[PDB]
RNA sequence: AUAAACGCUGAAAGCAUCUAAGCGUGAAGCCCCCCUCAAGAUGAGAUUUCCCAUUUCUUCGGAAAGUAAGAUCCCUGAAAG
RNA sequence: UGGCACCUCGAUGUCGGCUCGUCGCAUCCUGGGGCUGUAGUCGGUCCCAAGGGUUGGGCUGUUCGCCCAUUAAAGCGGCACG
């Protein structure tokens, strides 16, 4: 079980040996640095924390660079936690490379989906319209809120709200190729999310 | 197997058992099987 | 009627420290954990069984406690013998260093093995033995062998037993 | 006119281990219940809490009458739709020997706050072993 | 007052209902809400009370 | 771990018996595995790191008034609204 | 389908369809079994089981029904005949 963390850049397509053409994600994932181990005999449970990008000492203050100082590293802007991971390799200031991974591996990729704002029934909930003729007045509206006997109306009854900003794990992603010079992943397929954002890259669990 | 509420005998080799508080009866030929 | 006058003829020294029947023997050693509440008295040849009340549970309890200090000191100084046999066109039976291939008719083999204490040989490819000290794990493996394939009424072919009267009935 | 009135504060509070093996689920709660609210005390008052700390170990070998380990079950409902789940007494018992002792006594106490109040005074523990020998608890016997 | 001289009377192996009996039984007047205020404040004297209904169940 | 069901050993009731004690299999169902929320879980949890022990008053519980780490008002904005 | 006339006449909107569902099991499909006048492929009947699923049209205001073509199946009922 491995695990990295990267910012997605775009979509592109490459071209297999056979000649087929697939839709890939690009990612890149320099700077990834272990900072803390995490164990039974001081937590409770078993867990690695990575730090993606590092940012300007302006940025950060005096808590996290105190934090960051046991590694003997720059301040970081993303931090995240593994688990299910062998603490056996992972020493604390190493650097963790795309190289972890190969061609052909299965991944889960783990993100943020893009925002949507205010958001009505058919749209957040794919829901069916009323009539647009034939006398109706009914078009994009919720539907019956329920019954009469209980007085009220139950829980999850679905209505219209704040739509995206959520977080999905895609499961069972390839990948195509590693670049270690230019520290890129190419995925196949989509992951969630918007460009510039965090993308979490583990094996997959299943 | 018949689920009946008149669970008794049919021939001379039937046997009427209790497994598990519930009346049945056992015998060789399998169309006499009979649990209340 | 009678659930009484146990024998223990050689071959066997019952140490139970109240619950624990320990019975040795040439063929092994078995214990277990009877409820501490009937009398039980270890002597040169028999262990007397008896009961306090003269009640339901008691009876029972009685009955079932002899009978198997019986099977015991039967089997671990002469053992149990479980004996089967196989119906069938192609109906291989073979063993293969410790496990078990059946080929009763189905798109792979059949895997079975003995647990400790158990001892599982096939004289012929067409027959199975199973061999212990044990009556409870001796019977209960010869069962599972048995449920691969049941014999059916109509060809009787499948694992059956040699004392079993298998009611065949007529198809067509 | 003339009848005492306890003060909060006033009546000192002790603590108490009680050991809950091969005892009925119900013959113990009942008791403890009344440690907790004080009414084994002549300095009574019913707005006032007067009772007693109460520590329960060895809470996995409470004891459960006839087929209860099996027929009874503990009902939950989480307000959704068709959202009840069900546990049995014996299953509860094995895993979470505590939440079995705080749901059989918290409905022998009173149902308003100040009852809300004496169940925060119950530490219930599944091993043999506590965590309080700071307070210096002492062992009560049942009655 | 009830529930309060039934947790004074528990302190000297007895009921409140025991200790009702033998009170009457032997001829003691006193009503519950100075019963209960012996237990409270004077409970040296309740304890003489306690003994004089113990005697008269027992003869 | 179980439901219906199928068995082993086994007495009551010298035989018989899946049952009383004791064991083994056994469902798209139950509890887990998978995804998401979740410490206001007033039972308010845990780990790593940072700042420190100022000055005036009170009769005591204590108060106010400059601050440290840190954050905001205000301003340029979008991947957010 | 009815019997009564207990709340409502200082107002409790009444059929069918649409949008949105949720519950019961006396289970339509799928899952596990016993009996069979169960050779195999198909079936009949009963027991456990409510997890998911359960079509598009012609005629009629129609619920219902008949028909066309599919489907693993085109379940029966309650919720002021939601
Ligand atoms: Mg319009
Ligand atoms: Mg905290
Ligand atoms: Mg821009
Ligand atoms: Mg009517
Ligand atoms: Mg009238
Ligand atoms: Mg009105
Ligand atoms: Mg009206
Ligand atoms: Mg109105
Ligand atoms: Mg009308
Ligand atoms: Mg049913
Ligand atoms: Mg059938
Ligand atoms: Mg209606
Ligand atoms: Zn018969």
């Amino acid at each position: 079980t491995k695990g990295i963390l990267g910012r997605k850049v775009g979509m592109t397509q490459v071209f297999t040996e056979n000649g087929e053409l697939i839709p890939v994600t690009v990612i890149e994932a320099a700077q990834n640095v272990v900072l803390q181990k995490k164990t039974v005999e001081t937590d409770g449970y078993e867990a690695v924390q990575i730090g993606f990008e590092d940012k300007r000492a302006k940025l950060s203050n005096k808590p996290e660079q105190g934090h960051v100082a046991k590694a003997d590293t720059t301040p970081k802007r993303f931090i995240r936690e593994f688990r299910d991971v062998n603490l056996d390799e992972y020493e604390i200031g190493a650097e963790v490379k795309v190289d972890v991974f190969a061609e052909g591996d299965i991944i889960d990729a783990t993100g943020v989906s893009k925002g949507k704002g205010f958001q009505g029934v058919i749209k957040r909930h794919g829901q069916s319209r009323g009539p647009m003729a034939h006398g109706s007045r009914y078009h994009r509206r919720p539907g019956s809120m329920g019954p009469v006997a209980p007085n009220r109306v139950f829980k999850n009854k679905l209505l219209p709200g704040r739509m995206g900003g959520e977080q999905i794990t895609i499961q069972n992603l390839e990948i195509v190729k590693v670049d270690v010079e230019k520290n890129v992943l190419l995925v196949k397929g989509n992951v969630p999310g918007a460009k510039k954002a965090l993308v979490q890259i583990k094996t997959a669990t299943k | 197997m018949k689920v009946r509420p008149s669970v008794k005998p049919m021939c001379e080799k039937c046997k009427v058992i209790r497994r598990k508080g519930k009346v049945m009866v056992i015998c060789e030929n399998p169309k006499h099987k009979q649990k209340q | 009627i009678g659930k009484k006058t146990i024998v223990i003829p050689a071959g066997v020294t019952v140490t139970l420290n109240g619950s624990t029947a320990t019975v040795k023997g040439p063929k092994g050693e078995l214990v277990k954990e009877f409820n501490p509440e009937i009398t039980i008295n270890i002597e040169g040849n028999e262990i007397n069984v008896s009961r306090p009340t003269d009640n339901k549970n008691h009876r029972a309890l009685h009955g079932t406690t002899r009978a198997i200090l019986n099977n015991m000191v039967v089997g671990v100084s002469e053992g149990y013998e479980k004996k089967l046999e196989l119906i069938g066109v192609g109906y291989r039976a073979q063993k293969q260093g410790d496990k078990l291939v059946l080929n009763v008719g189905y798109s792979h083999p059949v895997e079975f093995v003995a647990p400790k204490g158990v001892e599982i040989e096939v004289p012929a490819n067409t027959q199975v033995i199973v061999k212990g000290y044990n009556k409870e794990h001796v019977g209960e493996l010869a069962a599972n062998i048995r449920a691969v394939r049941p014999p059916e009424p109509y060809k009787g072919k499948g694992i059956r037993y040699e004392g079993e009267h298998v009611r065949r009935k007529e198809g067509k | 006119r003339t009848t005492y009135m306890a003060k909060p504060g006033e009546v000192e509070r002790k603590w108490y281990v009680i050991d809950a093996t091969g005892v009925s689920l119900g013959r113990l709660s009942s008791e403890v219940a009344s440690i907790l609210r004080g009414k084994n005390k002549p300095q009574f008052t019913p707005h006032i809490d007067t009772g007693d700390f109460v520590i329960i170990i060895n809470a996995g070998k409470i004891g459960l009458t006839g087929k209860k380990a099996t027929d009874k079950i503990y009902y939950r409902h989480s307000q959704y739709p068709g959202g009840l789940k069900s546990r049995t007494a014996g299953e509860m018992r094995t895993n979470n020997p505590e939440k079995l002792l705080e749901l059989s006594i918290k409905g022998m106490l009173p149902k308003n706050s100040l009852g809300r109040q004496l169940f925060k005074k119950l530490h219930v523990y599944g091993g043999s072993e506590h965590e309080h020998a700071a307070q210096k608890p002492e062992v009560y016997e049942l009655r | 007052w009830i529930a309060r001289i039934n947790a004074a009377a528990r302190m000297q192996d007895l009921s409140y209902s025991k200790l009702m009996h033998g009170l009457k039984l032997a001829g003691i007047d006193i009503n519950r809400k100075m019963l209960a205020d012996l237990a409270v404040n004077d409970i040296a004297s309740f304890n003489t009370l306690a003994d004089s209904a113990k005697k008269a169940l027992a003869k």
